[PDB]
């Protein structure tokens, strides 16, 4: 019964946890991001920042 | 409201009409002007960003258990109006 | 005289290179591979 | 692809690696930086990491063209009216 | 065009006059902008350079 | 586990067939006269969902393979130093990643897994 417990959940998306950008909407500095080369070659890369605190998003690039 | 008028502001009489005045003449001046083309202003907004959304489209591919779609392949799936989504 | 040879792009599933040859005896990062 | 560089030839990445490697360097890690040099390995993974961006945009510049003209023709003929409507 | 992907067009041509100088007398045959190396990341060519 | 049998007169496989009035199992080829006498009610088996522990495979000649690392670990039994050590070479997708260690010397094969 425990095992298919814990097998009966989802998977977990657990982000890498920084403390430097600031939220726009809750202002908790527990703010995750994910940066990438998807830009066009032509500009440097792309980051975006989403509040792990109360669900903001926002682009950086 | 009135506590705030007398306690955060502190305005007089003279400042109460002026802003009211220039309140309802911005006002006025931001009703849209008939003849306006809103049809290719709208297709223009929503499809510069389209072609923008193709690079960061991948940013859910970088979750391999995330296989959902979402971008291009999305958006063309929503105006097709498919009978057979992914 | 056999010091050298001509390998494809099949061939190379079988073999083992050494990159530098001063990679085979026992600034940037140059790590010391372990085969 | 958003995942680490996957297995071209069978059981291992490049022939310089031996077979069921799984350390970082050996699947796409570079720890130098532009000021230092890349070594031969890390530079040829970079260089997919590349050619990947550069086709996004070669291609879906006409994807995104056609959807953009779509677009434009479907809504064309809308305008406001003296009756606000 | 230099050889790290970085070309340009030619925007105004001056004379040696209006050119900065340097304490020995030497006058750049050409002044770029610094706007271009950070996103570009062309550390070779301050290599180079 | 169900295994073929053949006929001994044209080598083709014998189907099952019923005795009533002995009420018992026979192997019969419908091609000849022969036939023989069931050992077992056991004639077909159909799994579903196997239970197979991971095989390294083929093991013959496997030292001589020279893109195929190595380790230092010990042999349990001629207590030898040096093996070839290798993943589970059956490529399912959920198989975990359990070592195999060929010995050297005595061929032996192990884990890194000792589970009691």
């Amino acid at each position: 019964a425990k095992q298919n417990l814990y097998n009966a959940q989802g998977a977990t998306i657990e982000r890498s946890v920084t403390d430097r950008f600031t939220c726009g909407k809750c202002k908790e500095k527990k703010v995750s991001y994910y940066q990438l080369q998807t830009r066009s070659a032509d500009e440097p890369l792309t980051t975006f920042c989403t509040c792990e605190a109360c669900g903001n998003r926002w682009k950086f690039s | 409201a009135t506590r705030r008028v007398l306690q955060e502001y502190r305005l007089t009489k003279q400042a109460f009409d002026w802003v009211l005045s220039n309140i309802e003449a911005q006002f006025l001046r931001s009703v849209v002007h008939p003849g306006e083309m809103v049809g290719v202003l709208a297709a223009q907004s929503i499809g510069e960003p389209a072609t923008q959304m193709t690079l960061n489209t991948f940013h859910f591919a970088g979750v391999a258990s995330k296989k959902v779609t979402s971008g291009v392949p999305r958006l063309k799936e929503i105006l097709n109006v498919a009978k057979n989504m992914k | 005289e056999g010091l050298v040879e001509y390998i494809d792009a099949e061939e190379e599933e079988s073999i083992l290179i050494a990159m530098q040859p001063e990679d085979l005896e026992p600034k940037r990062i140059r790590v010391s591979h372990h085969a | 692809e958003g995942k680490r560089i996957a297995f071209g030839f069978v059981d291992r990445t490049l022939p310089h690696f031996s077979k069921d490697d799984y350390s970082p360097e050996s699947k796409g890690f570079v720890e130098n930086s532009y000021l230092r040099g890349l070594t031969p390995q890390e530079f040829f993974f970079h260089a997919m990491g590349g050619r990947e961006g550069l086709i996004d945009t070669a291609v879906k510049t006409a994807e995104t063209g056609y959807i953009q003209r779509r677009l434009v023709k479907a809504l064309e003929d809308i305008m406001v009216h003296y009756d606000n409507t | 065009a230099s050889r790290h992907g970085q070309k340009g067009t030619i925007g105004i041509t001056y004379r040696r006059e209006d050119m900065p100088f340097t304490a020995e007398g030497i006058v750049p045959d050409l002044i770029i902008n610094p706007h271009a190396i950070p996103s570009r990341m062309t550390v070779a060519h301050l290599i180079e350079c | 586990m169900t295994t073929f049998r053949f006929c001994r007169d044209c080598n083709n496989m014998l189907y099952p067939r019923e005795d009533k009035e002995n009420n018992r199992l026979l192997f019969e080829c419908r091609t000849c006269s022969y036939v023989e006498e069931a050992g077992s009610p056991l004639v077909y088996r159909h799994e579903l969902i196997t239970n197979i522990g991971e095989t390294a495979g083929v093991v013959q000649d496997i030292g001589s393979d020279p893109t195929l690392p190595r380790s230092d670990r010990e042999c349990p039994k001629c207590h030898s130093r040096e093996n070839v050590f290798f993943q589970s070479q059956q490529r399912r997708k959920d198989t975990s990643m359990v070592l195999f260690f060929v010995c050297l010397s005595c061929s032996h094969i192990f884990t890194s897994d000792q589970k009691n």
